[PDB]
């Protein structure tokens, strides 16, 4: 009922970094002081880190898995857009704004952090662990993309939307906004897919999938407040980013058919300024009472 | 979370398997007592708050300086004498929310019950003080409800208009499609929703001054109605609201549908106006028959005749206009735009479906003109000419646009008052008073139909909550005879009522003379047939009451004759939404959605059992959708009988059941009388 | 691929090196020997020809009327004599596409170049054989051009208005709002292009009978007017055109230029719908002192004081505005809004810029009213007063709403003629009978202020043309000499004119005693500064040809004293989009944007070199993108200082400047006296 | 020293079908006879068959065992442009010239037809032979791709140039040569890591390589010759074709780096006629001349 729909929407939003020139940003990155410079260097690597998993492992193993042509099609393209467009546009704003020296110690850092680690190595694990023909194991691996398309980056997404809001860093932002737009419907796709699979079980394995998905979540939002202190404690934002977390843990949870966990918070306003009925033919007789 | 929505949600909480409806009580208890009489501004008397109320443009000074204070304290007594109490939560929740009069900054609140009901009377009676005490007794009975326009905006300075509903014509013109775009702006306004007939412009692909294929057709202008609608969105309180009604013929009629598709393209789609589809018997007969039928372009059969489609009887001239080699004319499957108008209503609940001969075979101004289309909650069904907006610095011929007030009884309240009658009449008495102090400046067609018509609605509630609480199925016969004679009496009452204000007023409506009700003929099936109850329960249900008879319908009818009448419409069922809710009443005269209805405010959420709901009529108070929508059908038929305008019929679906389903049920309401059909809401 | 297609594409193809410009004569040629010739009706007579126009609708009675046949025939013969031939094939092509009369099945052509512009000649004379014989050498001569709608339209029954460009003013009221869109429906049903100013309107957020927060903005009002002109498309032929003009200093300013966005959704942009922004001299002053401005909510200011924000000079009322506690105002970057300007225009080309007080150090009616915006070509600069239209049978107040009679002067014929004066004198004439001809029954302001001011705008084309084909670089400063000197005798003329004229019918405009003419202020430049050729080549063009001295502006200043000035405004240049194909001739006073031009005409390709194009004259006729706009602008600055309305100034940007450059231009244009600035077209 | 301008030029060579309208295409096709338009459709459907498991399998896989994040992202690219722009371009031809049983009876036709079946067996079969960290499989795979790119579509590719040489269904033929220009740019770039892969070996193994690839191009050659005069002995262009076909198996085995195996013919004359703006601040001198 859907595929060719996001078919038209993920085509129509194709882009390259190119069309973005970067070298303004320095006009706003040298007036930021060291620990402002530090998170949003240790933010990029984080998504960059990321998204190259998902590039790599991701979406092409749920393209793999999932049978049907079209899907595969729509697959094949987001997978595209990770690897060709996304991974190339992270690397042109580490190269903008900082020096190779620089780029190979955070990215070194950011490789050895915890935090990083933990999410990234339990989205990878999920990835590795479907099996051939288990629409179940699929599932699986379906609900971890989707929290990381839909959910996991938004720790890291915050703090670019926080400087586009306020008109720093306009270039770097403007690309950042553009990735975040294909990753929103990278996630609600494969979170319809889920649902298919989700849809197809008992009532029983149901209920097992629903406390998966939750268990999942809560591991997850748990190291999420721990990468969140450790990055934004020192820019004085946890609070608000903490906020952020949540609110986009319930639209991943909507995009995969589930209520919310989370209740209702107001977002930072900064970072928001950045941001059939079967047919059945009259058979005569119907007129005649 | 709140005390009181903490009892409220305590009904669910089941207490030996049975729901905890007493709570609900209690709620409304907490909700007066920690919030209602905290929030309430108290006055030392009753003239400091009347001198508060005035000096701060709360309410207008010319009804209230028609009584002496004297007068005034004593409607505010006999107010507060009868000690209402709301029986649960959401009733009161619902008044001190929406139609309680709050300060400007809303965070106090200055009328109660009684004093919005005092206000209301007094501005009802419009300086008689004992008719004003028989309105708030009317009132505070819960015997009668002004409409939410007239109960929340009466005698108020900051008001808008006090009636609900609106019906333009459009002439087939550049400046009678702008003057119907201003006035539906205008009266979006107003806060009225506003219905606009499209079945006289001429469809797509039509000759503007002998320049072929030109017009945009009846979407072009949807689009332009439905931006202005957008626009004049009640100063962005309240969503504007419209409706289009395009007849069945018209050549647009599939692109009309089209307006609704949920994958129709952005220059096609609209989606703040409704959409209703006015059909004719001769439709339904070609769709029968399976025999292709034609649609038909406006501007051709104008030339060629001198009078717009919808202006003549399709019944009789649709072969005239199918062999005139002059009438440009499209094939069509009526079976297949009958498929694709279950299909779309089962989507999204449109178009409203208009059987215009149902409408115009018990019509009593057919002299007038036929009725065309309907209103946007499709119970209004009126004669109405259309305007001639004329170019600028040239004189416009101003026809008749349709506008009435609603008000509805309380079938529970009036019939355990035993007052059919007094309710009645003085609900007749409100409307015409509503109807008379209603001056439009910027609809002049509407200010001419609503002075020369005097159409009133006098609708009616708590239909299935009478039923349900008396113990009476309402798919039963017995329901369906319940109906029969307390809507045979509503008329009765109606129509009496009407002839004593034409005697002491000695005007009757523009144009009665040539009506059925001058003539009689209106009377025909009330002087011969007898609309008693058959059944015993419903006898003992009416006993202290005088059922109205053949002779006491002939002494009526004589009465009429003799006096003529002084309303064109009396009687329209609206659907009654949310002052529903203050009167403790189900909606209109439809069967209930849900027994316990979920609804979320704020952060909160809350419990609305039906009114009178409990463990012993638990299965009297069965759901809309678990109904046989044809046993609602004929319901529906059988108040229709004795209403002279339409009900809102909103039909209830499952969503196992088919398109083929709600062709059905539509074919059978047709079959059955039914003037309209409201919405197709699907479980 | 017709013979006449493969002789235009033959140009492409270089001989010796050069371009084949000669082959497009021959195209012509084979245009008329195969193609033209044949689908032309030939009649056996004038006589049968003209009866067989009128008879089949195709021409009006009143104006062939006024004349005897002998005469007809005689002003068709004098048309005839000339031997006109089309020396590129692309303006036969265009006038024989666009202009020739064709029959009702759009196969066969009912009037040449000479019948089309002998009719034109018949119907602006209005019954003086000599006055249409005096036309139609002017029109052969190929040295005036009547604008796209006078040239088309002129003697034919079934035609629009003969004009296009029209300038509503908007009243801060729902009626207002709802005429409005009325108006420019009727309009641009006309065939006219309506520019809408929505200064006046009140801002987003704004109270509505004293409720906050309630008022949509200008951007609702934008997106009823773009539907209003999508609805309204000329019978379906072209596509509606509207602009809308808000002042810098509204707040809606930011929303406002948000329609033109990109990435705006749906329920924000507006497609069909031009925008022009007002920039007053204040907000050029607070980006250059780099002090941040404020916006000002527009109804609060008219509480305050009484007047509209846009009726009352900003210089002046800017820092009351700000002191002014009961006046409502947000803080705003006037640097960041110049950029976005800038950005909205390299994307789109959209906003038009106007320089108020630009426009208004040298308006000649600021008694009358400021000029507060500008039509949809950014050109018609003139006094408007707002009307108030009021609810139904309650009387309107009716303002001026501008509308100026367009017609263009061709510099190369007209100075190669040596005939500045008859030819300015001519169109000014032929422009007054188009505009005393106009009768616009559905828009009373523009009815009222075409009868009162009597405004027409008389333009000039073929500039860049003229000057290349003389040896003259557009950017060189004999050009901008041959400018001033030829647009000062073109003012000197016009005015002598517009004196003559009233002194003729004894009546002046209205409220003209209140101008700078009455007052002699105008003249002042005039009457010291000798506007005499600098350069001895210049001189030299201009030899033959009287050049009127500080003298002769004495004596037409002591006439106009004397007698009065018939047109409030009379020199306005439009851009002139397909005549100049017809005229041979390159558009408006703008510099060429191509050399040799390629377009796809079905599924056909064509080349339209510049007029006068050769080896010789190539480097000359250099591209406006390759040209520095700092030097276009001293060009445009030169003609705008003898125009008393604005110029269609377009922009012609490279792709690799950035909007720091665009701003620049816009400053420089703001410096140098630019009124107006029409488009950023990006190659 | 080639994969950067190889991800430039693919890159730069995105496309989709809808950019081409094919409505008039329609009145040339209505001319062709029969068998004309029988060969046609059948043609195009082998096409979008070969480009279905190219885009879902062969580009995929061969992304899945390459080292190197750049060759990856070329690959992913060229794996989208198969079944997301290729496969789907056919779709867009058959709906604007065929009614839909003629559409579903060609897809039934494919799966029923013996030398499809036979081609499709024989390279996918290879693709799912690689087995990681196996550089041999991998090149056996690769050849299988080379084969595919810049051999099979030819017998494909000879009718929509036979007719665009002629000025017949030019729209459609627009949309062939943009196809057909991304299939040899796909072949080079295979052909080159094939040659990486086969540079490595001792010259016993190459030997063996060689004979792997030989052996495999004679086995489809004389499938596809089957194939051939199964398509268009009915339109009379059979012998033409085969000719054509040699060419570019000739073209395929260059790409791997070997020597032309087929003798030059002369082709068909007519199927060689087929073949935001930048932002910068205001300075407070930009405000005075
Ligand atoms: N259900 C209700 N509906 C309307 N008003 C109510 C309701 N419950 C309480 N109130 C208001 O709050 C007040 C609280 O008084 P309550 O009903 O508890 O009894 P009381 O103090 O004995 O007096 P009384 O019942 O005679 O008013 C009432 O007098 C009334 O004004
Ligand atoms: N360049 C042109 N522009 C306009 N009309 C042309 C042109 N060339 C030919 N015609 C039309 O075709 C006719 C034939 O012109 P041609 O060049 O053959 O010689 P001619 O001496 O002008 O002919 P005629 O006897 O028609 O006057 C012209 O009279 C005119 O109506
Ligand atoms: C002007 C205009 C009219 N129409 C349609 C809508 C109207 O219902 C219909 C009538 O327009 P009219 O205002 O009646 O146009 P007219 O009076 O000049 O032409 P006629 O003499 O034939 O009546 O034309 C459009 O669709 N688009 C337009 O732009
Ligand atoms: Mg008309
Ligand atoms: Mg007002
Ligand atoms: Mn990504
Ligand atoms: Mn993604
Ligand atoms: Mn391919
Ligand atoms: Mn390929």
């Amino acid at each position: 009922d859907f595929t060719q729909m996001f078919y038209n929407q993920n085509v129509k939003q194709f882009w390259l970094p190119e069309e973005i020139a970067l070298n303004g940003d320095l006009l706003t990155w040298k007036y930021l002081g060291k620990n402002e410079q530090d998170t949003y260097m240790k933010v990029l690597a984080g998504l960059t880190l990321l998204d190259t998993e998902q590039g790599n492992t991701g979406m092409p193993i749920v393209a793999e898995h999932v049978d049907g042509h079209q899907r595969k099609a729509v697959l094949n393209f987001m997978a595209m857009m990770e690897n060709a467009v996304h991974a190339k546009s992270y690397s042109n704003i580490f190269m903008t704004l900082a020096p190779t020296e620089t780029i190979n110690e955070v990215f070194e850092w950011v490789k050895q952090n915890k935090y990083l680690q933990k999410k990234a190595q339990m989205i990878v694990g999920l990835y590795k662990a479907i099996q051939k023909d288990d629409e179940i194991s699929l599932f699986k691996a379906m609900v971890a993309s989707v929290y990381l398309e839909s959910f996991l980056f938004y720790s890291g997404f915050y703090y670019p939307l926080y400087f586009y809001g306020q008109g720093k860093l306009m270039q770097s932002g403007e690309i950042i906004n553009l990735i975040l737009r294909d990753e929103a419907i990278h996630g609600v796709y494969v979170g319809l897919l889920a649902q298919e699979i989700y849809n197809k079980q008992t009532e029983e394995k149901k209920a097992e999938l629903r406390e998966f998905a939750i268990d999942l979540l809560n591991q997850l939002y748990e190291n999420e407040l721990e990468y969140t202190e450790d990055l934004y404690d020192q820019v004085g934002l946890s609070h608000d980013v903490k906020k952020f977390i949540r609110y986009n843990a319930n639209k991943a949870l909507m995009n995969l058919g589930f209520d919310p966990y989370f209740e209702e918070e107001d977002i930072n306003p900064i970072v928001l300024n950045g941001l059939k009925a079967t047919v059945e033919p009259l058979k005569d007789d119907d007129f005649y009472f | 979370v709140p005390k009181w929505i903490q009892l409220n949600n305590e009904i669910m909480i089941q207490k030996d398997g049975k729901f905890q409806f007493d709570k609900d009580k209690e709620a409304v208890h907490s909700y007066f007592v920690d919030y209602i009489n905290q929030n309430t501004v108290f006055f030392h008397n009753l003239k400091e708050k009347l001198d508060y109320l005035v000096e701060n443009q709360y309410y207008e000074e010319e009804f209230l300086s028609l009584y002496s204070f004297e007068d005034i304290k004593e409607v505010f007594k006999t107010a507060y004498a009868k000690k209402f109490r709301f029986p649960s939560f959401m009733s009161a929740f619902k008044f001190y929310n929406d139609y309680a009069l709050k300060t400007n900054d809303k965070k106090k609140i200055l009328e109660r019950y009684e004093d919005r009901i005092s206000i209301v009377a007094l501005f009802f009676a419009n300086g008689d003080t004992e008719k004003a005490k028989e309105y708030v007794n009317l009132m505070i009975n819960q015997e009668y409800q002004p409409s939410t326009p007239t109960f929340l905006n009466a005698g108020r300075k900051r008001r808008g208009e006090l009636v609900s509903c609106f019906l333009l014509e459009v002439n087939d013109s550049l400046n009678d499609i702008s003057r119907a775009i201003d006035i539906s702006m205008q009266l979006s306004k107003l806060g009225g929703g506003v219905s606009l007939n499209l079945s006289k412009l001429r469809a797509k692909g039509e000759a503007i001054k002998d320049v072929e294929n030109a017009t945009k057709g009846v979407v072009g202008v949807m689009k332009l109605l439905d931006n202005a609608f957008r626009y004049a969105d009640q100063m962005g309180q309240r969503q504007g609201s419209g409706a289009a009604y395009l007849n069945i013929f018209h050549r647009d009629i599939n692109d009309f549908l089209d307006t609704k598709k949920i994958s129709a393209d952005e220059d096609v789609r609209v989606k703040t106006l409704s959409i209703g589809v006015v059909i004719p018997d001769k439709f339904v007969e070609l769709a029968r028959e399976d025999k292709a039928a034609y649609v038909f372009y406006p501007h051709t059969i104008y030339k060629e005749y001198g009078q717009h489609m919808d202006e003549m009887d399709m019944n009789e001239m649709y072969d005239k206009f199918v062999d005139n080699p002059r009438v440009k004319k499209e094939k069509i499957n009526p079976r297949k735009l009958l498929e694709k108008l279950a299909m779309l209503r089962s989507e999204s609940g449109y178009p409203y479906i208009m059987f215009q001969d149902n409408v115009n075979k018990v019509h009593a101004n057919n002299h007038i003109s036929k009725v065309k289309f309907s209103n946007l909650c499709s119970e209004v069904l009126q004669a109405s000419q259309v305007s001639s907006y004329t170019d600028y610095d040239e004189e416009d011929e101003i026809g008749l646009d349709i506008s009435c007030n609603l008000g509805s009884l309380n079938i529970l309240n009036v019939m355990e008052h035993k007052s059919i009658e007094k309710t009645v009449k003085l609900a007749t008495d409100s409307l015409t008073h509503v109807s008379e102090t209603t001056d439009i400046r910027n609809a002049p067609a509407v200010r001419r139909a609503n002075k020369a018509m005097k159409s009133i609605g006098l609708g009616a509630m708590n239909l299935h909550g009478y039923l349900a609480q008396n113990g009476i199925a309402y798919e039963s016969p017995e329901a369906r005879d319940f109906a029969n004679t307390f809507f045979m009496m509503v008329n009765f009452y109606s129509i009496q009522r009407s002839a004593e204000i034409a005697k002491e007023k000695g005007e009757t409506f523009d144009q009665y003379e040539g009506s059925t009700y001058a003539t009689g003929e209106y009377f025909d099936k009330y002087v011969s047939t007898d609309f008693s109850p058959k059944y015993e329960k419903i006898a003992n249900l009416f006993e202290g009451m005088h059922i109205p008879t053949t002779e006491d319908w002939k002494k009526l009818k004589a009465f009429v004759a003799e006096h003529g009448m002084y309303h064109s419409y009396r009687l329209c069922i609206a659907p009654t939404g949310s002052i529903s809710y203050v009167q403790s009443s189900t909606a209109s005269v439809m069967p209930i959605m849900e027994r316990i209805e979920e609804r979320t405010y704020g952060n909160s959420k809350t419990y609305y059992p039906m009114p009178g709901l409990a463990s012993n009529n638990w299965f009297f108070y069965k759901e809309a959708y678990d109904m046989d929508m044809f046993k609602v059908v004929d319901m529906i038929a059988t108040i229709q009988q004795h209403i002279d305008q339409g009900i809102s019929f909103t039909l209830f679906l499952k969503d196992t059941m088919t398109t083929r389903d709600l062709n059905r049920i539509d074919l059978y309401a047709h079959h059955r009388g039914i003037k309209t059909i409201y919405y197709a809401r699907t479980k």
